[PDB]
């Protein structure tokens, strides 16, 4: 049934994470450990994962967030007014952030770490500045003044 | 129920405002621009070239010239001036023919032609999608309901620089007489990316899986 | 200390776009459209937008895009140097070795700088 | 060709850096099993029909004088009643168990199972098979040979 | 030699000492494994497309129409009763206009060995059993065959007792050819469903030999 | 310590074949070709041959094939209950919910024990 | 501290972001095992000693009344001869495979191996097991209660 | 909601039952036995050995005979008349000096003296404990809060075969005059495994966390 | 087809291993012999750990008879072999353990079978 | 030896370690909880605190090019390029947790003193990746490599 | 964009760092003895105020140098100067697990004045 | 010759092409590290233990206490400013009879080079850093080192401008030795912390040693 089919993929999803495999941690090793082809891979540019093998998997289409569709204008009007060019963006968006990041974190999540990053690394705000920042917007919502469109202030 | 993320975007947008980076102006002015992109003027310049030879040849030729005639001028459009940022001014149209089916993607990121089709669909994003259509595009069109003759081409576009690409499906039978805008409906954004060919009757993208955002849009 | 120019890019490209403001820049190409041409392995330490899976193979030349700096110094602010782009079409069976030849005709596009480039 | 063998070791490569949540189980409290991992644990090795996987290029394989042995053993010893086929798949396919299942190779599990039925069912103690074992070590290297594997 | 060759060695002389079966019964069955291949199967394709009624009773009993191409289930195999792995119910499945096979054992790699000689390795592999029954297309695409999207692509999944060879249908520019002209072109690969019959094909697709360290 | 009977199955199929020497054990079969099935999801501890992707589909017996123990208890040396096997096609559309509309003709057919059977 | 709290989680966190080389194993040829890797996947798995592992901080557990029913019934089978300890130790503790054997808990293995003994020497055919597992499913379902773990 | 494992559970009792594999009699004795099962016996054992020199000789030299003077045969005390089928017949007693500390292990599995000492503690079954204490003796105690002179030899004891250990601690200063009660009350179960020493004062195990059971006895 | 009387009828009264006293004959080997552990095939089963391959150790004890963990796991108890309790110095088995804390040991019990005159 | 097979086995079982492993493919938002968050975001130097196994400690000979990159950075520092605090940034915390932990110590030092030059735009990345390719064929003609291979 | 390669040398020169920033950050908000707790506070980019103290009491022990802070110094700033701390923590303050037996253990380190607040 | 040493080559290169750094900076640099090693730290420790008025110098003034061995922070490097990555606030850390310091950099290497020399490899290891701030007494036991219970073992983790060397109590059995003698039986790893000087032992714990591709 519908709840018989349901448990069947959960089952079918849920063997993935039992596959075998030889799994060797790496703990900073010596540059004797470290041939050419290891250096290639861990060299590479993250963004490059045209032809690598990947599974077949159902496509799906996804509602833009509201901070998605505000980091997307942000980005492009730091463009817009010279911060960066499209390409800065992609290189420290899509390269810099590293492997893990890369494939870690959502797609716009990226997007946003590199806006606030680009106006640390050019010194348009110290991070300093960022962090205090940060603490900022939290209290802001934690003493109930809202958070922009994305919480209003506490009423009665 | 505020994220990391909804407290980062306030953190940076207000900061880039301070320093006088770009104003709160700005901001409302990308958004409404964004606002007004949709897949409309790209299947409207699909039907216009099947329904003219020369404009078609012009599409082939010169996106860009071509992309005038249904409004949007890649350079001028945006509130720039000289294109999005991101998106850049080269538009080339891609014509499918019977021995030829174009398919796109950017295995390096998600390269759209926002200015003329609107904003990618979040699949077209995938490291999965990046990484098999160009080596497997006949299977992962299979998977879309997409199959065509082995004897035709099959020619996948990664736009990996400056050059964004839509494609000019070939005309479906069962349209004898139709009008601009009767064509235009079929030419879905699907159709303009190449994993879906026009079909009479289906004036919608195939419906697929929507996983809902917290605070959507 | 350090100043960043920010209305350079705008000065430049307004009115005009991108690329087409860096026109005749790049002096005259090195190739021509059906010149065959193999991709050059070059080292692609911190950036490169010439995909690890073209190195080495050979292709066609169909069109000569625009002109532009490369993405390699774009993504890094430098803009003084501007070179032919090139589109490419490459056979999948140059690219796959387990392609079928029952799609024999399946093709690849994209575009590759001229630094990229060599005369098969 | 030598730069197309590097892209296509490269491309094998990145696959062992796909980041990933790792996490290790080290014989977790009861509370820690949900129905679907339980089900998940307690499933038959061999029933591996619908789980995605990657294309990969299909090859042809030589056959081990092993393995051709190996296969002829199964048979006999089911051919003479030792177990019939059934038996041999639950042994060989299930009761190996998820690691060996999928890291040790197709053959090597059907001999391992071959030697598995003969102490299961008491016709060898396991004795007398770690002993065997030792013996015909002893006998390779002691330059006598061993079969038609290695002359003496 | 290695740890698989030395155990190979110990299982198989603790058996014969213990009487479990004999040194005769070893040849004996490698004697019949060398005899398998794909040529049975191939004839019997051929001779359903040069006789409607054989084909009619290949379809509908496998097992009887197998003797007409010298392999009897059940007394061609030493035992007498069968080979312990394979069984006795060989089912023909054959192709149509309509209608397109292919075979795969999802739990193991059960083949009919009787009437088609031993298996691919890639049939046997994990990654072609969990993924032909769900992407049929997909896998069969990458073997270089595609079919109109209206035909019925059907999956057989050898799960229990049944072995099963698929029939392909007769391509065209076969006009007048005989039984050995036929079965010439029905290749393994055609015989498990992985590729169709062609004119001047003859054998497999070449795909990569992995070598074994020491070859039969 | 126990003893095996290792001639049991030879002096059963010799000259026969296996399952032809199970044939008429199971008595009448409780379904027939043509009706519509489910397959129950019973528990697979240990060992089944009931592939866990048909658990709770519904399918369409096309044949009755042959009468012999369950693989549940051959598989542990029980061999003295019988019963049918039935041939199932399903609609790949009913296995995988991602399966295409395009190619909606496509089957899987497999052999499945009466008892995981139940009318549809 | 709540603080201090987020700071355990985040140093425990990390750890499942460890880097490392991740090779899955699907069926390798015989070719790609060396003797090394033959001893590791033949290995029983009961024999961790001297294996490296990290610190943690030791706890003691309430016996679960299932997990002392389990105990009990494994002493009473090798008390009316079903089997010894020893038989018990191999194929609770070896025989289930290093997967289960470290992703499930320990008297989970204790429980499906004393259910596993019962089919192995052919007390109950596997089909009669199954259908008790059912059994007791539909009992808990109908609110006819479970034994002293859900009363009707 | 019962979990997996009580379904199972029930399911192999009944079925073990129904067959006539042993009695539902048998379950309950057997339950009662273990329930009785406690470190008092080899508290008592200890401090009896701590005051008379005679016994601890014994101890040492026979610890199935020694273990009869505090009540426990380990024949004849548990319901099977023949010893516990996984705890055996063959208790040793492991007695520290000045120059010798003992901590015991079963790297295997769980091997503990049940009879004498009880059930197990948790974290003696990890496979964490098993891995470590034989390798890295003195880092594990330390980290129970035990240390020892480096001339000292601390000497682990992996209990693989059929003998099971209790350890006898040398006996603690400050405990002049006291009666062998107040002396097996400072033994507990930590003490007998090796990973403590008794004090005076101290007449329980180290507190540590207690992870909870879902349904507890 | 499975004797489930015979543990009972052997032990009762008499406690395991205790039943198997005598069985094995005389000893191969004695209190104070050194001895170095076999490394044979631990296939399936073994309780003489991997970590004691191929070390040196000093036998302490001759702690009883019984047939070995290896053919009792199986149900074969035919063979009745002695048992040793042996000492090993911790720095013979782990190659890292510090000259600080060189009097430690560790004591386990092997059946003659994996030993050898060292 | 069979205490080489021994240790070598404790070590190789290691990698057969079980565990449910979960491949991550640019989870959408709302698979990112703010723990994920905060261990995604954090600065990979920072170490301390986390568990971690016994080792057998060892030395290691310094390599030429190891002291020659140690010379590079500290000069470049000397010089003005950077102070040490830009570095150990850009070096143990911009270059990612894969790199950090996968690439040798000094391997890292290196691929700073390069990045640097290039953030601050004293070279082109295109000089960066043509002064590479010139060593490569310098090595691979035979000519020879500075200190480390004589021609 | 020129970088300006010489302010540190003749900053720093015959002088030394941190030496050369003394004096820049003024009054000091905390003294030796004081009990101080280590703010959480962000640490996106860059800090080296370990995770494992944070929200940690420790007691000051020596005022050390002046100097700007390194998430200001890393990235180039450093036009803003503050005071260092030297703080001492117990061990059962920061592990939770550290056994009783070793209760006199702590660990030392150097925070910036940013991070602490009066405990 | 490996992809490292080709990227120093170039990096070096390119440098000095810009003009970032000179020649002979680099060999200047290189000569300076040269020069580097324990032995003015173990002299400050004998002249420690033979001085009360200099220890107690020692302790409160680590750079002023240093110009005594002949290291000048500020001036001895060829920057006159300190080493870059150093700096110029050394810190002796006085072991007592109820103190017994070892130190560590958990965020990535920080030594007193000035003084001391290079660190040790396991030093800059993942596993030290991590371990160390937390199971120092399990650790420091693993380099054979054990303390009382009651002994305050503080770790100190030098995570920003400051560089420590242990000052260790000094050891029995070295009545009337010279400052020499002394400051022979003090090792690096003493000055780290993980060891205790002990009348006899004038080098490290031997332990193994990880060869170079292209050593010196
Ligand atoms: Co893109
Ligand atoms: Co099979
Ligand atoms: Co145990
Ligand atoms: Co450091």
């Amino acid at each position: 049934s519908s709840s018989i089919r349901e448990e069947v993929h959960r089952h079918l999803g849920t063997v993935a994470l039992m596959q075998p495999a030889l799994h060797q941690q790496t703990h900073a090793p010596a540059p004797t450990e470290i041939t050419h082809t290891l250096f290639r891979a861990y060299t590479r540019v993250p963004h490059d994962v045209g032809g690598e093998a990947d599974v077949p998997i159902e496509y799906h289409e996804k509602e833009e967030e509201i901070w998605e569709l505000n980091t997307f204008a942000t980005c492009e009007c730091l463009a817009w007014r010279g911060v960066w060019t499209a390409e800065e963006r992609r290189r420290k968006q899509n390269c810099d952030v590293g492997q893990t990041v890369y494939l870690g974190m959502p797609y716009y999540g990226r997007w946003l770490l590199t806006a606030a990053r680009i106006l640390v690394d050019k010194q348009f705000v110290t991070l300093t500045e960022l962090h205090n920042k940060i603490v900022e917007m939290r209290e802001r919502v934690a003493s109930g003044q809202g958070l922009g469109e994305y919480l209003p202030p506490k009423a009665k | 129920e505020v994220s990391d993320f909804e407290i980062l975007e306030m953190a940076v947008r207000e900061l880039a405002i301070e320093k006088g980076l770009f104003s709160a102006e700005d901001h409302r002015v990308w958004k409404d621009y964004v606002h007004t992109l949709g897949p409309l003027p790209a299947a409207r310049l699909v039907a216009k070239a099947w329904l003219d030879p020369e404009y078609k040849k012009l599409c082939i030729e010169d996106g860009v010239e071509a992309s005038k005639a249904v409004g949007v001028n890649w350079v001028t459009s945006p509130p720039t001036q000289f294109g999005t940022p991101s998106d850049y001014c080269n538009l080339r149209v891609l014509a499918d023919s019977p021995t030829l089916k174009h398919v796109v993607v950017c295995t390096l990121c998600s390269c759209y032609p926002r200015p003329i089709l609107g904003q990618s669909p979040e699949w077209y994003r995938s490291p999965n999608y990046r990484r098999r259509l160009v080596r497997w595009p006949r299977q992962v069109l299979a998977e879309f309901g997409l199959q065509l003759p082995s004897e035709v081409q099959i020619r996948v576009a990664d736009s990996n620089q400056k050059t964004r690409y839509i494609v000019m499906p070939v005309r479906p039978e069962g349209t004898d007489g139709w009008t601009e805008d009767q064509l235009a409906e079929i030419v879905t954004r699907d159709c303009l990316i190449g994993v879906a060919v026009p079909k009479p009757g289906i004036t919608v993208n195939a419906k697929r899986p929507v996983l809902k955002a917290n605070r959507p849009v | 200390k350090p100043v960043w120019d920010r209305t350079h890019h705008a000065k430049m490209a307004t009115g005009i776009g991108d690329p087409q403001c860096f026109k005749g820049m790049a002096g005259k190409s090195k190739f021509n459209v059906g010149d065959r041409v193999r991709i050059k392995d070059l080292p692609d330490l911190f950036y490169t937008r010439t995909m690890t899976y073209t190195r080495g193979a050979t292709g066609t030349i169909v069109r000569l895009v625009y002109e532009s700096p490369a993405a390699e110094d774009e993504a890094f602010g430098n803009e003084e140097n501007v070179e032919w782009f090139y589109s490419i079409v490459f056979a999948q069976k140059d690219l796959w070795p387990e392609y079928s030849d029952t799609f024999a005709n399946d093709t690849l596009e994209t575009e590759i700088p001229e630094r990229y480039l060599e005369k098969a």
